[PDB]
């Protein structure tokens, strides 16, 4: 009959709606083209799976199950979508229909999954209401039709006439023969499915593919004639017990049933509840106070029940509503006006003497179970009005354990039901719902609309919360299920028990001990194989040890899933959806997190505290806790010496083990922490485990709990007044001293204690988080344990950037974390409210410091606005988003080094690899974060939300710093705020990076602060005429640098007579102009110079480099880079007259040497020494030299020049170092060999370079194998040394022995603070890099060290011998 | 620590199944029962110490006491039978097993290799017999040649081998430590009878079964190189 | 009340303004290779970079991948 006809509406499902524009305002990404991006990889799967009927998806049964593994964060539960015809597919957490095809993926906050369903394929024959043989969550094969056919008696006795009845037999179920049918005896009714058995008059339904009717025959009416008859009774007993699921009932104990019911047909609109059916909206309108318009009739068929209040007619399909009831309206109208969108609407649219007794009983339990006082069963706390029937939907992870094997499996309620027999029990934590969950069943069980459960006959749910062991049953349910002590008498009870056996069940609540329980009930548990009741016990893990002994099984109650946590928010609230919005993503990226919400009680402490505040748009992540021991003082209080008591003692367990990492404890731990393992309310923060196991221990709820515990008892130690209770609170204060993991490992920590209230602990603790990056010595004390890491996934990948940050950038890593840490120490002060306490140390650590422009939105620079003039800078960069080309690869390598191409052996050719591999997948790569980085948006700068919002009077900024790059125009946004920033700073300075026309656009700010701008730094950017012409108005400049690429032959150089106050010029041009031939000759007067920075040619007897600095007796920095220069002996001398330079370099063809030593004597203050490229070619120049630099005490680095003159007389300069106690670098070139590297190891142990960081040695072309074994074996201690570069070319390539290589991995776990090895052109084999790889491993520097061998040269080496 | 008394060393001689080097090393000399049952009830007693470390868990605390211990024994490893708890012997207690005076392998498995090339300390001396090489490969020199790294001073005998002969001169090149060389029953070439002669830090020079008859440059042909030999 | 979000934001693009730097410098140093084709420390001083930055982009190619497969599966259930 085409089932569906397989839906395709052109594979463009599409979802969104360009509702996303408000979502990139919390993510920083487009969502829109994000979304784009997804579909694109939906379509592309759909086209990759099956499609069509699945029959073995009919029963909507399975169709839960297949959602066990199912991702737990969702906007939609697995019992909704169930509901709605879907199943889940193994592929993308997408859900496929079982009549249908229609694959969809993924959830919404605003869509029902049945919503899409009719939108994207409303012609869905399972939609439509037709027959695809849908099978309700709970249902069973017994159908009790009561209709007999014709006479089958004589009609029905041959296989011919029985099989003649399979013409119509469905499609849905053709899977099984209609001549098996038939020969087991069963005729086709005409219904849905179902068969009759010719004789015995019983019908069967829900066919499966796979079934055998003969097995089912033998289950179901096993007494039948022919059965017994056909087979051998042995053969049925065979059938019966090698059937799955029900124990010891048949055909009989699902028929005659006092609670039976009749169902429609499983309909696709029946979300999830009771009253989707007519017949229990109608017949439960009973309590209805006569208002006006009383056609309940009528308003049944609106979807409309009463809730129990007042006059509040709700809708099973969309919440409460209605209040107030308007008399004399139409309840179709009302309902269609106030939500014009409730998919039941648009449905509707578009189409014996004890057993006279127990059946007293059976009608009064009924009765008290459906009314409104058990229903509504106080969830999360709402109310005793509003009603909550609508939240009644989600339900438990359940699983079930085995007592003995370690064996372990999920389940669904559909099939806990069917399993129900002897002694049974339920475990979980305190709060875990077991106690709704009993509930639910008993009331499953009264409506009678749930076929399963409809065997049982009595069912009584009983709370032995303080009944006495000695009261009989008559007497206990009497007080807890009926009205008054009457209906039944002991006698009557015990006579029924007795009778029924399997047909009694009892939920037992608040089970404690086995000898605290009524006698009556003891034994129905101790000897159960006399009576064969059927109990179902809940208890806390904290017990379950009483029990187990009577058990096959347990079930076990898991963590709550997120999806049902986000669902009932959603339906509770929704009127703000800015909060809701906020809640999904915080949970979204911080995916540990979704652990908290492990408990219902959680939940309700959300529910509590978001009712309060109904209209702040914010999501406090702290807020849960702070609800949840809140609510905890309401439920059974003892506030002196209990609660206090409790949460104190169990708050020492959890600050201790929040030290150690343990996050689980044993006994002794326990018993010193003071905590009572028996008491009422340790039971509520923590559960105990004694399951098989040779000893118990402890755990907390959800970790995140422990961390806020521990935050808690932390304050507390700190505001005491107790000293021998409050230094306690310094020493774990103290054990956090690594700012790497005050920004990781401890975020959480910190954050819920300054959040906390409190009194003295505040200045306490700002005064240590502000000292923490204070100084250098922690600030650099770069630390982890990563023990905090392994259950926090999130944390792991946040600490994989800093970790890389800080190896590119450790002045970016630095600041970074310092302002962090600033903002924590001012939000403690300002949420505690004792700012009065901590300014003073913020005012202490601010001076000298450096912020970005965003830290001046941080209140207390308008509270307390003095502070603003003890810092240094404000930094403010611009970067728009200009492309940078490439790299540009293979393009000069490729002609250098071909026919020097060395001679590697085939065990060691490793050490080359090929250029066009390595290229290849670095452009993959890197076109992969390209991608991504595209889709960010930078926001720009929020200049008003508090922005040093003192309409500013009397403080300015003391320095603005604006970096520009990548950046060439910007919008009028951007003007606004460059103009409002630069009046606001006293001194700016430009710092311009390749961004051609910037200088053109923010003219008119420039032209407002012309005074205020003391440097203008020029990259790579071309010059303007106009742009020149602004910069020579600009009369305050002090610094001018031009690095590169000034080749327009402009002003910029012949008008350098304007910037008088010139202090700093910096000259380096690409193209060589030979400049100074175009600076003005009154330019070196007056001027008095402190950084002469030029690269100059082709000049002669250049008396104006002279007069400048004769006229800068304060230069500083002298850096002279030139060719054939005239009179250097001249210059060398008028050098003497600079007494505070401290850096000099010299690298060019113009150095005299000998000049230059004659003079150098006469600085003392030198820092810096550079003369790589210059040549020495004479001993006693050299000599001299190498004494001289014995006196120069302040030098830090010190780059030697090469040549014969210091290869000869290199031992003097290194024994020399032992003086120098300050040296950071060390660089020789082609100056030592085997008998003088040696040296530097001697010096070492002697004590000289104990501060030396650098040492390169690129001079390996003259020492042998030799000389770097013996080396390494003598060196001992140079704890500061960060890089080690021990290197050559590769035409002369050294092949290690294995004596060698061990003693280099020797030597670097003797050098503990060691990042950087190298070793090109150093030939290792396969095993030898292994010895290093493992070496790598037990070195202090961990996750840093990085050993560079290999060469990327673009050819191929020949290897052969 | 502080016994050093044998006991009784009658019976026990099965122990360590090359009794007598399999029934082929060593002459009519050194055949008392004392010479050979003295190094096995070392053995023995080496390895129980090493047992009282592991069943202690004490690591470093004790690493002193275990030191002393230790202190001029022998160890005798087969390189076809490596116990795991050599590997934490070496691995955990460092300055012990560098106090001992022997360390014997017997012959190349990757566990001989894994076991020896390390980052941690040399071995005051090892001593690594070849027996069993009719053919030795260039894989089988460069691994050899990682295994002599971790000493100060290295002894080497090759017996009964003929794999080895033209290819001596490659293995002997790697060895800057070595100051003892047997050679029995091997069919050396004068290339490799010249890189003995070179070696003048050797101190004792042993050969065996040697029957060239015509040494022209060969080992008989000088031998005043060897200024250092004392044996 | 000033939005006090106690979380390290924005390390991606601290990471990210790293790495560019890295890349300007492999350009320059290219251009230093490329005016004194012969010499040994330019040569060696453009590798070292050069290893530095795919080394760097290896990295934050694997953490990108990490960061956008979390927002994506955001997106798509509020969406
Ligand atoms: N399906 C649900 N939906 C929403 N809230 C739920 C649900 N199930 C349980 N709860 C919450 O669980 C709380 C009861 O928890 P639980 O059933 O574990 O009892 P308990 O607190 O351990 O004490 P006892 O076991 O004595 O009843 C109720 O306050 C209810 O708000
Ligand atoms: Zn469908
Ligand atoms: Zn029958
Ligand atoms: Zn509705």
């Amino acid at each position: 009959m085409a089932t569906q006809q397989k839906a395709s509406d052109e594979r463009i499902s599409q979802f969104d709606h360009n509702l996303l524009p408000e979502l990139s305002a919390l993510l920083g990404l487009d969502a829109v083209q994000l979304a784009k991006e997804l579909e694109e990889e939906e379509q592309k799967e759909r086209a990759k799976m099956q499609k069509g009927y699945n029959s073995q998806m009919r029963s909507e049964a399975k169709r839960l199950k297949t959602f066990v593994t199912y991702e737990p964060y969702s906007s939609w539960i697995p019992q909704e979508m169930a509901a709605a015809g879907f199943y889940f597919t193994g592929v993308k957490s997408g859900i496929q229909c079982f009549c249908c095809s229609l694959i969809l993926f993924g959830a919404g906050l605003t869509r029902l999954p049945i919503e899409d369903h009719k939108r994207f394929h409303p012609d869905c024959g399972f939609l439509l209401n037709k027959d695809v043989g849908n099978i309700a969550k709970y249902d069973i094969r017994v159908k009790n039709l009561k209709s007999r056919l014709r006479g089958g008696k004589m009609r029905y006795q041959e296989e011919e006439a029985r099989l003649a009845s399979f013409r119509n037999w469905p499609f849905y179920v053709q899977g099984i023969s209609p001549c098996v049918l038939s020969e087991a005896g069963f005729v086709f009714t005409g219904k849905q499915d179902t068969v009759q058995c010719f004789s015995c008059g019983g019908c069967l339904g829900n066919w499966e593919e796979g079934d055998d009717p003969w097995k089912e025959h033998a289950k179901w009416f096993p007494k039948c004639e022919f059965l017994r008859s056909k087979k051998s009774s042995e053969e049925i007993t065979q059938y019966i017990q090698s059937y799955k699921g029900f124990v010891d009932i048949t055909g009989e104990h699902f028929v005659n049933s006092w609670v039976q019911r009749e169902l429609p047909m499983a309909s696709a609109y029946c979300n999830d509840s009771i009253f989707a059916y007519e017949e229990l909206r109608l017949d439960s309108f009973k309590d209805w106070p006569r208002e006006s318009a009383v056609g309940v009739a009528a308003l049944a068929k609106a979807g409309l029940f009463y809730t129990g209040i007042k006059d509040i007619v709700q809708c099973f399909s969309c919440g409460g509503c209605l209040e107030k009831w308007q008399e004399g309206d139409d309840p179709l109208d009302d309902h269609t006006r106030c939500f014009p969108n409730c998919p039941f609407l648009q449905n509707m649219k578009s189409s014996a003497q004890w057993f006279q007794e127990a059946k007293n009983l059976n009608e009064q339990l009924r009765a008290a179970y459906t009314s409104a006082s058990f229903r509504h069963m106080s969830l999360l706390d709402i109310s005793s009005d509003l009603a909550t029937d609508h939240l009644l939907g989600c339900d438990l992870s359940i699983a079930s354990k085995h007592i003995s094997k370690p064996v372990q499996e999920p389940l669904v309620l559909p099939e806990v039901f069917g399993n129900l027999n002897s002694v049974m029990c339920v475990e979980g934590e305190a709060g875990s719902g077991k106690t709704v969950l009993l509930k639910k069943i008993a009331f499953l069980w009264a409506s009678g609309c749930c076929p399963l459960l409809n065997r049982f006959q009595l069912v009584f749910y009983l709370s032995l919360s303080s009944t006495r062991p000695d009261e009989g049953l008559a007497s206990i349910i009497c007080d807890q299920l009926l009205e008054k002590e009457g209906s039944v008498t002991e006698m009557c009870v015990r006579n029924i028990i007795q009778q029924l056996k399997n047909q009694v069940l009892f939920l037992l609540d608040d089970y404690k001990e086995i000898c605290s329980i009524p006698q009556v009930i003891g034994k129905l548990i101790q000897k159960n194989h006399l009576s064969r009741t059927c109990l179902l016990i809940a208890v806390r893990t904290n017990r379950a040890r009483d029990i187990r002994r009577y058990l096959e099984t347990i079930l076990e109650i898991k963590a709550f899933p997120f999806y049902n946590t986000v669902c009932i928010l959603r339906k509770l609230f929704s009127h703000n959806m800015t909060r809701l919005r906020k809640f999904m993503v915080y949970f979204g990226k911080n995916q540990s997190l979704q652990k908290i919400q492990k408990t219902p009680l959680f939940v309700a402490a959300i529910c509590a505290h978001w009712f309060q505040y109904p209209f702040d748009p914010s999501f406090d992540d702290v807020a849960v806790f702070k609800s949840y021991m809140e609510r905890l003082s309401l439920r059974n209080k003892a506030t002196a010496e209990i609660l206090k008591a409790t949460v104190s003692s169990c708050g020492e367990l959890a600050l201790k083990g929040f030290f150690s990492c343990c996050f689980e404890f044993n006994d002794d731990d326990l018993a010193e922490a003071g905590v009572d393992e028996d008491e009422d309310l340790t039971m509520c923060l923590m559960s105990k485990f004694t399951a098989q196991r040779l000893r118990p221990f402890y755990r907390f709820l959800s970790p995140a709990f422990q961390e806020f515990l521990a935050g808690m008892r932390l304050i507390e130690l700190l505001d005491s007044d107790r000293q021998e209770h409050q230094d306690l609170g310094l020493y774990h204060l103290k054990q956090i001293n690594s700012p790497m993991m005050t920004v990781s490992a401890y975020n959480n920590f910190l954050n819920y204690v300054s959040s906390l209230p409190s009194t003295k602990a505040g200045p306490k603790i700002v005064s240590h988080l502000l000292h923490l990056v204070d100084n250098k010595e922690s600030l650099e004390n770069i630390s982890e344990n990563d023990d905090y890491l392994k259950h926090q996934p999130e944390i792991s990948l946040q600490m994989q950037l800093l970790r890389g940050l800080w190896q590119i950038c450790p002045q970016a890593y630095f600041s970074m974390v310092s302002e962090h840490l600033l903002v924590l120490a001012l939000k403690t002060a300002y949420q505690s409210n004792t700012v009065a306490a901590c300014s003073p140390f913020v005012l202490q650590f601010l001076q000298g410091r450096t912020l970005t422009l965003g830290a001046l939105n941080l209140q207390y620079f308008f509270d307390h606005p003095e502070s603003l003039s003890l810092l240094r800078s404000i930094h403010f960069p611009i970067r728009g988003n200009k492309t940078s080309p490439r790299a540009h690869f293979s393009v000069l390598e490729t002609c250098f080094d071909k026919s020097q191409v060395p001679t590697i052996d085939q065990d060691y050719a490793s050490a080359f690899e090929p250029m066009n591999e390595w290229e290849r997948n670095l452009a993959e790569k890197e076109d992969n974060v390209k991608s991504y980085m595209d889709m960010q948006r930078r926001a720009s700068p929020d200049l008003s939300t508090g922005y040093w919002k003192l309409s500013p009077k009397q403080y300015k900024i003391p320095c603005l710093e604006v970096d520009v790059n990548d950046i060439d125009v910007v919008g009028q946004d951007m003007l606004e705020i460059l103009m409002t920033v630069f009046s606001a700073s006293q001194r700016i300075e430009l710092h311009l990076n390749h961004s051609r026309g910037f200088i053109e656009s923010i003219r008119p700010a420039l032209e407002l602060s012309k005074a205020s701008v003391t440097k203008c730094s020029i990259s790579k950017l071309e010059l303007s005429a106009a742009e020149q012409e602004l910069l020579l108005t600009l009369p305050s400049l002090e610094s001018l640098e031009v690095s590169g690429t000034i080749q327009s032959q402009d002003q910029i150089f012949p008008n350098l007579d304007k910037f008088l106050c010139l202090k700093e010029l910096s000259v380096d041009l690409e193209g060589n102009i030979n400049v100074f031939s175009v600076i003005p000759e009154e330019f070196p007067n007056f001027h008095h110079m402190e950084k002469l920075l030029i690269q100059i040619s082709a000049e002669y007897d250049p008396s104006k480099l002279v007069k400048l600095i004769q006229n800068s007796p304060n230069l500083h920095v002298f850096h002279l880079k030139c060719n054939f220069f005239s009179d250097f002996g001249s210059l060398m001398t008028m050098l003497v007259s600079c007494k505070k330079l401290t850096e000099i370099k010299f690298s060019d063809s113009f150095f005299q040497a000998v000049p230059f030593v004659a003079s150098l004597p006469n600085f003392i203050s030198l820092k810096i020494l550079n003369l790589e490229g210059q040549q020495f070619p004479d001993e006693e120049t050299s000599e001299k030299f190498a004494y001289i630099l014995g006196s120069l005490s302040n030098l830090e680095e010190l780059i030697l020049p090469t040549g014969d003159g210091i290869y000869r007389v290199a031992k003097l300069i290194i024994q020399q170092c032992q003086q120098l106690h300050c040296l950071r670098v060390l660089s020789f070139f082609k100056t030592l060999n085997d008998d003088s590297v040696v040296e530097i190891a001697k010096v070492a142990i002697s004590g000289g370079f104990q501060k030396l960081e650098n040492l390169k040695l690129s001079i390996n072309h003259k020492i042998t194998e030799e000389g770097y074994r013996n080396f390494f074996q003598a060196l001992d201690n140079m704890p500061n040394l960060q890089e080690l570069d021990i290197s050559r070319h590769f035409t002369e390539c050294i092949k290690a022995q294995a004596t060698t290589v061990k003693s280099l991995s020797q030597c670097v776990l003797r050098l503990p603070r060691l990042i950087r090895l190298n070793m090109l052109s150093w030939l290792l084999d396969a095993d030898d890099i292994a010895l290093l790889n493992v070496m790598k491993e037990r070195h202090p520097q961990s996750k840093y060290l990085t050993i560079l061998q290999k060469w990327i040269l673009p050819f191929s080496p020949i290897i052969q011998k | 620590a502080a016994v050093y008394q044998h006991g009784c060393l009658l019976g026990l001689s099965i122990a360590k199944r090359p009794l007598w080097r399999q029934e082929s090393l060593q002459s009519v000399k050194n055949t008392t029962e004392q010479e050979i049952l003295k190094a096995i009830n070392i053995n023995s007693f080496v390895e129980c110490g090493i047992h009282l470390y592991q069943e202690s868990t004490s690591k470093s605390a004790l690493s002193q006491e275990f030191e002393a211990f230790f202190q001029g024994k022998s160890l005798y490893i087969n390189s076809g039978n490596i116990p795991d708890y050599l590997f934490d012997f070496f691995e955990h207690l460092p300055n012990c097993a560098s106090a001992l005076d022997f360390i014997k392998l017997d012959f190349i498995p990757s566990r001989a290799v894994s076991l020896f090339f390390n980052w941690k300390q040399e071995f005051r001396t090892l001593e690594v017999t070849l027996r069993d090489f009719s053919k030795l490969n260039k894989q089988d020199i460069r691994y050899l040649g990682k295994i002599f790294s971790s000493a100060t001073s290295l002894r080497l005998q090759i017996k009964r081998c003929a794999g080895v002969a033209g290819s001596l001169s490659l293995v002997l090149s790697t060895c800057k430590n070595i100051y003892s060389l047997m050679v029995e029953a091997s069919p050396l070439t004068i290339e490799d009878e010249r890189h003995i002669t070179s070696v003048t830090n050797l101190k004792t020079l042993s050969i065996h079964d040697l029957q060239n008859q015509r040494l022209p440059g060969g080992l008989t042909d000088s031998l005043g190189n060897l200024k250092n030999l004392t044996k | 009340d000033y939005e006090w979000s106690g979380y390290l934001t924005g390390i991606g693009r601290a990471f990210d303004t790293g790495v560019k730097d890295l890349n300007q410098q492999l350009q320059d140093a290219q251009a230093n290779l490329t005016k004194n084709p012969s010499d040994p420390t330019a040569l060696a001083n453009y590798q070292m970079i050069m290893s530095e930055y795919n080394l760097y982009r290896n990295a934050q190619s694997s953490a990108v991948k990490s960061m956008k497969d979390i927002d994506s599966s955001i997106v798509s259930n509020f969406r």
